C-alpha cells in the first residue's frame, strides 16, 4: 500500500510544479509524506492502545 | 443589603471636623475601615460619599502624594464599586481643573489615567482628561505628543459619550493631525465623520470646522471638487448665508474652484447647478467667468487675464479677493492650474468642432508654442481625456475615430428609422390641421 | 410533457444569503490542507492536461479526517464562500429517512443536481452516518442503510471524468468507514486535520486575537509555548473567555490576568497521576 | 342566539378543506411544482389575486381539493411535538428559591442572558457570546432547578426537551425531531434549547454496536452538526444537565458546543444554610431555630435531602398532631434522612 | 395534538374525541379493586403508617399540609428480603383508597423498539395526571431502575433511557402534585443514585424478615 501511495504523492507533487514528469526529489518528498503519515498513524494507534 | 445611611451621615461630618483641624492620617484610617466596612455590604451610596470625601479631604491639604496614593489604593481596592470609582474620577477630574501648577497637574492627570485606563463606566472622564493633557502639551509646545496622544483615543466607539462631544473630539483630532502633517492619518480619522450630523439643531459651529479642515486637506493635494463640495456645504450653512460677505466669499470659493476642477461628468453637473442660482447676481464677474467656462467657445487665456486678471486675484475694495490666487506658492501654482483648464477647455472645444486641424493652427489657437502643444495635447490622450491621433510627419491631428462597415451601416439606419418617424409626426400635424380648417 | 431538468427536494446552496461566513483569512495556517483540498477539488477543474501526462488519475472525492475540532467544517464553509461552483450541503443523518427508498432516492438527486449544474461540489459532513463498516443484517433498518451507502458507492463510481462535480466528506472516526469508499476512483484523498503544534497554535491565536483588544501586556507566546495538546476550539474558547471576563469586569481591553484565568479554566488539566510512579 | 348557532353551523357544514403541500419550483407564471405531504408531486395553478413573489421553494400552501390550485400561503408548520416542548410549565421559580449557587448562576446568565440584553459590551471587546453551557454534578444539586428558573424569570423563547423522549422507533424520526426543533429556534430567534439527561442520546459513539446503537449515534450526529456545522445559528442558546458527564461524545463536549462546563456540586456549609433556610421559611415554627446544628448534621447532603429534612419535621409534627414544628423534629428528621442516605451511592463523575 | 373525528369527504372538524392511550398503559388500570384489609398485615405497623401517612393523608387531609407549610412525600420506595410483605401492602393501600391505582411491573416497561418505553411511561404517567388523584405502583422496579454503567454492550442502554425518562416524570421539569407513587424492590444495592434520590424516592421503608411476634400474628 505504501509503495503503492508514494508513486501517486509523487505524480501530484509533479503536477504541483506543473511538469509532465516526475523527478528523483518529486519521489524524496513523495516518500518523506507517505511513511512519515504511516508511522503518525501507528503512533496515534499506539497512543489509543495507551 | 445592610444599610449604612446613618451610620454614614453621623460619621462624615465628623471626620470632616478632624480633618480639618488636622487628623488627616486617623480620619483616613477610619474613613477607610468604613469604606471595607460598606464594600463588603455592597452600599453604593455609602461607598461613593466616603471615597468622594476621603478625596475632598485630602485635597484641601496640599498633600499631592497623599492624594495620588489614596486615590490609587481606593481604585484597586478588591471588589470596588464601579459607581464609586465614577463618582471620585468626576471629582478628582474638577479638582484638575481647579489645580494651577503645570508639573501637579501633569502628575495628578497621570495617575488619574493610569486609574481609568480601560474601563466602560470611566471612560468620558479618561477621554476629557486625554483632551487636557493633549492641549497642555501643545501649549508647552509638543505639538506631535499632543498628536499622537489625542490619536491614541477611539472616540467613535464610546456609546455613553454625547454626539456632540464625539465630534468635538474628532475634529480636535483632525485638526492636530494636520498641525502634525499627516495628511493619511487625517482621512482617515476625518472618514469617521457623519455629514448627517451637521443638520440636527445645533451643529453649525462644528460644521463650518470640519468643513475648512477638509478643505485643507483636499487641498494639500489638489482635490478641486471635492473643495468646492464642501464650499458649498460651507455655503449652505444658515450662519454664513445671513452675513451677506460670508456667504460672497464662499460663493466666489465656490465657483473658483468648480472652474478649476477638470472636467467630468459630475464637473458639468456641478458648473450648470451653480450658474443656477439666482444669488451669484450680486458675484458679476464670477458669474461671467462661470458662464465663460460653461460656453462651448474658444477663449483666449490673455483676455481672461486681461478682464478679469486682477479681480479674481488682487481684488477691489467693494468685492474682496480670495486666497484661491493669492500671491504664494500655493495662489501661483492654482493659477497656472486654472491656465492648464483654459487650454484643457479649448482643446475640447475644437475637438467637438473639428475633424482633422494641423499642429501649427491648433497651437495659435492655444497660444502655446507646436512642442508645448503636443506634450499637452499627448498628455491628454493618454490619460484618456480626450481622443486624438498625431500624424508628425504630416502634422495633422485627426479626431475622428475609424469607421467601421458595421457603424456606417448603423448610423445609415438609425437616419432611416429617424427619417420615418419624422414622416409619422408630419402626418400627424397635417391631420389636425386638415381637421381645424376643413369643416368650415 | 418533459419538465426542466431538475424539480427536485434536495435544494441547492442559495449563494446570496445562505452563503457562510468565513473568510480564508479567518482560518489560522493549516496552509498544506488549505492546498490539498483547493487542489483536489479545483485544479482538476483547471489544468487536466498534465494529470494524465504522468499517469495519475484525477481524483472524485476528497476525505477531511481529524480530531474533534480541528477545521474541517470551517474549511468546508471557506471553500462555500469563496468558490464560484454549485454548492450542495448534506448531512449524513438526512439520508436516512422511514419510508424504505427514500434514502437512496434522495442520494441519486442529489447527484444528478450536482450533475445538472455543471461545476458542483457535493459536501457530506459526519459520513459514518452512512458509511459504518459493521452491519447487521438482520434488521431491516441496517439493510436500508447499507442500500444508501451502496447506492452512494454506485454514484460515485458511475462519473465520467468529464464533469467537474467533486464530493467532499469530513469524518471525525475515519478508521469507522468502509473501505469502499477509499477505494480508488471513489474518495481518493485523505486530508489529515492533526491538532495544532507550535506553529499552528501562534497562527490561530494570532489570527482569532486579530480582532480583540489585546493590551499590550498580553504575551500569546508564553501561551502558544505551554504543551498543551489543544484544539483550534479550544484556542477560541481561550479567546473567548477571556473577553468574557473582560466583560464582566467592564473594560474594553483584554488583559494577561484575563488571558491566564482563561487559559486556566478552558485548558483544564486531567487528574494527575500519583508520584510513588516515575 | 340558537338560530344564530344553528345557521352558523349549516353554513359551515357546507365547506371543503384544502391540501396541504410544499412548493419545490415555480415553471411560468401560472405553473407551480408542489409536493403534497402524502409524496406525489404535481404541477400545479396559483390564484390569480395571490402575492406570486411570496411562493419561494419551500413555503407551505393550501390547495384545492380538486384542481391542485394554490389557493394560500401558509407559515412554516410547528410539530405538536415542538409545541408541546414550548408550551412546558415550570411552576413560578425564582432566583431567591435556589441557595448556594451563585458563581454558576452568574456564568450561565452570562451565557443565555447577557447577550441577550447588552451584545454592545461583546461587540465592543470583539469576541462571539458562548453559546452552550453544560450542567454537570451528583444528584439533587439544582440543575433543572436553575433551568425552571432561568425559563420563568426570563423574557426569551424556552424550548425543554428529555433527551430520552426525543427518540422515536422509526429510522430517522429522532433526527427529524431535532431538526424541527432547531428550525422553529431559528425562526423564533431569541430561543433557549433545553436537552435534560443528554447522555440518553449523547453518548460515546463506540466502533463494535447495534442498530439501535447506530440509529442513536446518527441522531447526535444531526444534534452536533445542527449545533455546529455549515450554519451558523447565532440567537440560540444550549442548556444540557447530565449526572454523568464522563459518558459523553468528544465532540458534544468540545468547545464550540457546549462552551462553558458549568459544576453544581454538593451544597457546602453555607449553601446548605441558605437551601434550609429557603425551604423551612413557610413552615411554621415555634421557638427558636437552630440551623447550625442541622447543617452540621446534614453533612454530604443534597437540596433535596435538605429539603426531605423539612418534609420530615412536618411530618412529625402531623404524627405527633401539632400545628408547630420544633428543634427536636428538625433533629429528628435530618437523623431519619442521613439514616436513608446509606443506601445511595456517594460517587461523582467528571468531564473527562 | 388533540384527537377529533372528521368528515369522510369534507375533512370538517364534527367531534372532538377522547385522548388515546396505548392499550397496555390502559390494562394498566386497576378496575376490581383488590379487598385486603390493614388487618390483614400483620407484623408491620411501623412500614404501614409510613405508607398510609405519606400516600393516603395527604390526598384527604391536605389541610394539614397547607396549615404546616410543608410540601408532602414524594414516592415511597419499599426493599427488603422475599416475602416480607410489599406487593400485599400495596394490595391493601389499592383496597382502602378510592383513588385511581395504576399498578405496573419493572419488565412490562422494557420494550423492543427504541422509544416505545419512553412513552409507554410518559403515557402512563398522563393518564394518570388525568384520572384526578392518582397512585402508580411500579413493582421490580430493580427490572428498569438499575445502575449506569459505561459499557460497550447494547439492549441495557434502552432500559436506561426508559428509567430517564421515568426519573424526569418522578420529579423534573413540570412538577406534579396529583400523581403519587410507591415501588416495590427486592435489592436497593443495584439502583441507581438518580432513582433513589430524595425527591422522587423519598420515603424508603426497610420490610425486616418477621420476628417470633410476626409469624405468630401471621399464621
Ligand atoms: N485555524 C483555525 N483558525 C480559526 N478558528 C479555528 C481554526 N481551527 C479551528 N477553529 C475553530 O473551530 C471552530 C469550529 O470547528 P470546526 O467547524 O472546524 O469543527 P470540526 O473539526 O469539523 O468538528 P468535528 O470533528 O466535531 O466534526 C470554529 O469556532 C473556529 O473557531
Ligand atoms: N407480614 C405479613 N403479614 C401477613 N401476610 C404476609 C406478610 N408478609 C407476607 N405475607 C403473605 O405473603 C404472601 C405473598 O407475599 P407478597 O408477594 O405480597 O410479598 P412481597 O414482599 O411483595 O414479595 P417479593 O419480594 O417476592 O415480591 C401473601 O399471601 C401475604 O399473605
Ligand atoms: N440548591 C438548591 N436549592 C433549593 N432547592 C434545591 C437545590 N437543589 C435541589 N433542590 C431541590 O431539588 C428539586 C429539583 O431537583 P434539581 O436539583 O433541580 O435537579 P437534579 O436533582 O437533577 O439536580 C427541587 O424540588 C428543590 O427543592
Ligand atoms: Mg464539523
Ligand atoms: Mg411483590
Amino acid at each position: 500500500a505504501e509503495v503503492k501511495g508514494v508513486c501517486t504523492e509523487a505524480g501530484m507533487y509533479a503536477l504541483r510544479e506543473r511538469r509532465v514528469h516526475v523527478t528523483q526529489e518529486d519521489f524524496e518528498m513523495a516518500v518523506a509524506k507517505v511513511m512519515q503519515k504511516d508511522s503518525e498513524k501507528n503512533m496515534s494507534i499506539k497512543k489509543l492502545w495507551k | 443589603e445592610v444599610d449604612y445611611s446613618a451610620t454614614v451621615d453621623q460619621r462624615l461630618p465628623e471626620c470632616a471636623k478632624l480633618a480639618k483641624e488636622g487628623r488627616l492620617q486617623e480620619v483616613i484610617e477610619t474613613l477607610l475601615s468604613l469604606e471595607k466596612q460598606t464594600r463588603t455590604a455592597s452600599d453604593m451610596v455609602s461607598t461613593s460619599r466616603i471615597l468622594v470625601a476621603v478625596v475632598k479631604m485630602c485635597y484641601e491639604a496640599k498633600e499631592w502624594d497623599l492624594l495620588n496614593e489614596n486615590i490609587m489604593l481606593l481604585s484597586k481596592r478588591r471588589s470596588q464599586l464601579k459607581q464609586a470609582v465614577a463618582k471620585m474620577v468626576q471629582q478628582c477630574c474638577t479638582y484638575v481643573e481647579e489645580i494651577t501648577d503645570l508639573p501637579i497637574k501633569l502628575r495628578l492627570i497621570d495617575t488619574l489615567r493610569m486609574v481609568t485606563e480601560g474601563k466602560i463606566y470611566v471612560e468620558i472622564e479618561r477621554a476629557r482628561l486625554t483632551k487636557t493633557l493633549a492641549t497642555i502639551k501643545e501649549q508647552n509646545g509638543d505639538v506631535k505628543e499632543a498628536a499622537s496622544i489625542l490619536q491614541e483615543l477611539q472616540v467613535e466607539t464610546y456609546g455613553s459619550m454625547e454626539k456632540k462631544e464625539r465630534v468635538e473630539f474628532i475634529l480636535e483630532q483632525m485638526r492636530l493631525c494636520l498641525a502634525v502633517k499627516d495628511y493619511i492619518r487625517t482621512q482617515i480619522i476625518s472618514k469617521k465623520i457623519n455629514t448627517k450630523f451637521f443638520q440636527e439643531e445645533n451643529t453649525e459651529k462644528l460644521k463650518l470646522k470640519y468643513y475648512n479642515l477638509m478643505i485643507q486637506l483636499d487641498q494639500h493635494e489638489g482635490s478641486y471638487l471635492s473643495i468646492c463640495k464642501h464650499y458649498r456645504a460651507i455655503y449652505d450653512t444658515p450662519c454664513i448665508q445671513a452675513e451677506s460677505e460670508k456667504w460672497q466669499q464662499a460663493l466666489k470659493s465656490v465657483v473658483l474652484y468648480v472652474i478649476l476642477a477638470p472636467f467630468d461628468n459630475e464637473q458639468s453637473d456641478l458648473v450648470h447647478r451653480i450658474s443656477g442660482d439666482k444669488k451669484l447676481e450680486e458675484i458679476p464677474k464670477y458669474k461671467d467667468l462661470l458662464k465663460l467656462f460653461t460656453t462651448m467657445e474658444l477663449m483666449r487665456w490673455s483676455t481672461l487675464v486681461e478682464d478679469y486678471g486682477m479681480e479674481l486675484r488682487k481684488g477691489s475694495l467693494e468685492s474682496p479677493a480670495t486666497d484661491v490666487f493669492g500671491s504664494t506658492e500655493e495662489g501661483e501654482k492654482r493659477w497656472k492650474d486654472l491656465k492648464n483648464r483654459v487650454v484643457e477647455h479649448n482643446i475640447r472645444i475644437m475637438a467637438k468642432y473639428y475633424t482633422r486641424i494641423t499642429m501649427k493652427r491648433m497651437a495659435q489657437l492655444l497660444d502655446l508654442s507646436v512642442d508645448e502643444s503636443e506634450a499637452f495635447l499627448s498628455n491628454l490622450v493618454v490619460n484618456k481625456t480626450i481622443f486624438a491621433k498625431v500624424d508628425r510627419l504630416a502634422g495633422i491631428i485627426n479626431f475622428q475615430r475609424p469607421k467601421d462597415p458595421n457603424n456606417l451601416l448603423n448610423d445609415w439606419s438609425q437616419k432611416l428609422n429617424s427619417l420615418m418617424s419624422l414622416v409619422n409626426k408630419t402626418t400627424h400635424l397635417i391631420a389636425k390641421e386638415e381637421m381645424i380648417h376643413n369643416l368650415q | 410533457d418533459v419538465l426542466p431538468p431538475e424539480a427536485d427536494s434536495s435544494i441547492m446552496m442559495l449563494t446570496s444569503d445562505q452563503k457562510p461566513d468565513v473568510m480564508y483569512a479567518d482560518i489560522g495556517g493549516m496552509d498544506i490542507q488549505k492546498q490539498e483540498v483547493r487542489e483536489a477539488v479545483e485544479l482538476p477543474l483547471t489544468h487536466f492536461e498534465l494529470y494524465k501526462q504522468i499517469g495519475i488519475d484525477p481524483p472524485r472525492g476528497v476525505l477531511m479526517y481529524g480530531p474533534p475540532g480541528c477545521g474541517k467544517t470551517m474549511l468546508a464553509k471557506a471553500v462555500a464562500h469563496h468558490t464560484t461552483a454549485a454548492f450542495i450541503r448534506v448531512v449524513g443523518s438526512e439520508f436516512v429517512q422511514k419510508y424504505l427508498g427514500e434514502g437512496p432516492r434522495m442520494v441519486r438527486d442529489v447527484f444528478r443536481l450536482a450533475k445538472e449544474n455543471a461545476p458542483a461540489i457535493i459536501f457530506i459532513d459526519e459520513i459514518d452516518a452512512i458509511a459504518t463498516k459493521r452491519f447487521d443484517a438482520q434488521t431491516g433498518a441496517d439493510r436500508e442503510v447499507q442500500r444508501i451507502l451502496l447506492e452512494l458507492l454506485n454514484q460515485m463510481d458511475g462519473f465520467d471524468q468529464n464533469v467537474n462535480v467533486k464530493v467532499i466528506m469530513a469524518t471525525n472516526r475515519a478508521d469507522t468507514l468502509d473501505p469502499a469508499l477509499l477505494r480508488p476512483g471513489r474518495l481518493d484523498r485523505k486530508i489529515e486535520f492533526p491538532l495544532p503544534d507550535r506553529r499552528q497554535k501562534r497562527l490561530i491565536f494570532s489570527t482569532i486575537t486579530s480582532k480583540m483588544n489585546l493590551s499590550e501586556e498580553v504575551d500569546l507566546e508564553d501561551y502558544v509555548a505551554r504543551p498543551d495538546k489543544i484544539s483550534g476550539a479550544d484556542i477560541n474558547s481561550i479567546c473567548q473567555e477571556s473577553g468574557m471576563l473582560a466583560v464582566r469586569e467592564n473594560r474594553y481591553i483584554v488583559l494577561a490576568k484575563d488571558f491566564e484565568k482563561a487559559y486556566k479554566t478552558v485548558i483544564k488539566k486531567d487528574e494527575q497521576e500519583h508520584e510513588f510512579y516515575k | 342566539k340558537q338560530y344564530e348557532k344553528s345557521e352558523n353551523d349549516l353554513k359551515a357544514l357546507q365547506s371543503v378543506g384544502q391540501i396541504v403541500g410544499e412548493v419545490l419550483k415555480q415553471l411560468t407564471e401560472e405553473k407551480f411544482i408542489v409536493k403534497a405531504t402524502n409524496g406525489p408531486r404535481y404541477v400545479v395553478g396559483c390564484r390569480r389575486q395571490l402575492d406570486k413573489s411570496k411562493l419561494k421553494p419551500g413555503t407551505r400552501v393550501a390547495l384545492d381539493m380538486t384542481t391542485l390550485t394554490i389557493m394560500r400561503y401558509l407559515p412554516r408548520e410547528v410539530d405538536p411535538l415542538v409545541y408541546n416542548m414550548s408550551h412546558e410549565d415550570p411552576g413560578n421559580v425564582s432566583y431567591s428559591e435556589i441557595g448556594g449557587l451563585s458563581e454558576q448562576i452568574r456564568e450561565l446568565r452570562e451565557v443565555i442572558e447577557l447577550p441577550l440584553t447588552n451584545p454592545e459590551l461583546f461587540q465592543r471587546v470583539g469576541i462571539i457570546p458562548p453559546k452552550g453551557c453544560l450542567l454537570y454534578g451528583p444528584p439533587g444539586t439544582g440543575k433543572t432547578l436553575l433551568a425552571r428558573a432561568v425559563a420563568s424569570q426570563l423574557d426569551c423563547n424556552f424550548l425543554k426537551v428529555v433527551s430520552s423522549s426525543i427518540v422515536d422507533k422509526y429510522i430517522g424520526e429522532s433526527a427529524r425531531l431535532i431538526r424541527e426543533m432547531f428550525n422553529y429556534a431559528r425562526d423564533h430567534q431569541p430561543c433557549i434549547i433545553f436537552m435534560d439527561e443528554i447522555d440518553a442520546i449523547g453518548g460515546r459513539r463506540f466502533s463494535e454496536g447495534t442498530s439501535a446503537d447506530r440509529e442513536i449515534q446518527r441522531t447526535l450526529m444531526e444534534l452536533l452538526n445542527q449545533m455546529d456545522g455549515f450554519d451558523t445559528l447565532h440567537r440560540v442558546k444550549m442548556i444540557m444537565a447530565t449526572n454523568r458527564p464522563d459518558t459523553l461524545d468528544p465532540a458534544l463536549l468540545r468547545p464550540g458546543r457546549l462552551d462553558r462546563k458549568i459544576h453544581i456540586d454538593l451544597p457546602n456549609e453555607q449553601a446548605r444554610l441558605d437551601i434550609l433556610k429557603i425551604h423551612a421559611g413557610p413552615i411554621t415554627k415555634h421557638g427558636e431555630i437552630d440551623y447550625e446544628a442541622i447543617v452540621k448534621l446534614s453533612d454530604g447532603f443534597n437540596g433535596a435531602d435538605l429539603r426531605n429534612v423539612c418534609t420530615e419535621a412536618g411530618m412529625f409534627a402531623i404524627r405527633a398532631d401539632h400545628d408547630f414544628v420544633v428543634q427536636e423534629d428538625f433533629m429528628k428528621a435530618v437523623r431519619k434522612v442521613a439514616d436513608s442516605k446509606k443506601l445511595e451511592s456517594k460517587l461523582d463523575y467528571k468531564p473527562v | 395534538g388533540d384527537l377529533v373525528g372528521v368528515n369522510k369527504d369534507s375533512y370538517l372538524i364534527l367531534e372532538t374525541l377522547p385522548t388515546e392511550y396505548d392499550s397496555r398503559v390502559k390494562a394498566m388500570e386497576v378496575d376490581e379493586r383488590p379487598t385486603e384489609q390493614y388487618s390483614d398485615i400483620g407484623g408491620l405497623d411501623k412500614q404501614i403508617q409510613e405508607l398510609v401517612e405519606a400516600i393516603v393523608l395527604p390526598m384527604n387531609h391536605k389541610e394539614k399540609f397547607e396549615n404546616l407549610g410543608i410540601q408532602p412525600p414524594k414516592g415511597v420506595l419499599m426493599y427488603g428480603p422475599p416475602g416480607t410483605g410489599k406487593t400485599l401492602l400495596a394490595r391493601a393501600c389499592a383496597a382502602q383508597t378510592k383513588a385511581t391505582f395504576l399498578k405496573l411491573a419493572g419488565p412490562q416497561l422494557v420494550q423492543m423498539f427504541i422509544g416505545d418505553g419512553a412513552k409507554l411511561v410518559r403515557d402512563a404517567f398522563a393518564l394518570a395526571k388525568e384520572k384526578a388523584p392518582s397512585i402508580i405502583f411500579i413493582d421490580e422496579l430493580d427490572a428498569i431502575g438499575t445502575k449506569r454503567f459505561d459499557s460497550e454492550k447494547a439492549g441495557d442502554r434502552e432500559v436506561q433511557r426508559t428509567m430517564l425518562e421515568l426519573l424526569n416524570q418522578l420529579d423534573g421539569f413540570q412538577p406534579n402534585t396529583q400523581v403519587k407513587v410507591i415501588a416495590a424492590t427486592n435489592r436497593v444495592d443495584i439502583l441507581d443514585p438518580a432513582l433513589l434520590r430524595s425527591g422522587r424516592l423519598d420515603r424508603k421503608i426497610e420490610f425486616p424478615m418477621p420476628n417470633e411476634e410476626a409469624r405468630a400474628r401471621i399464621m
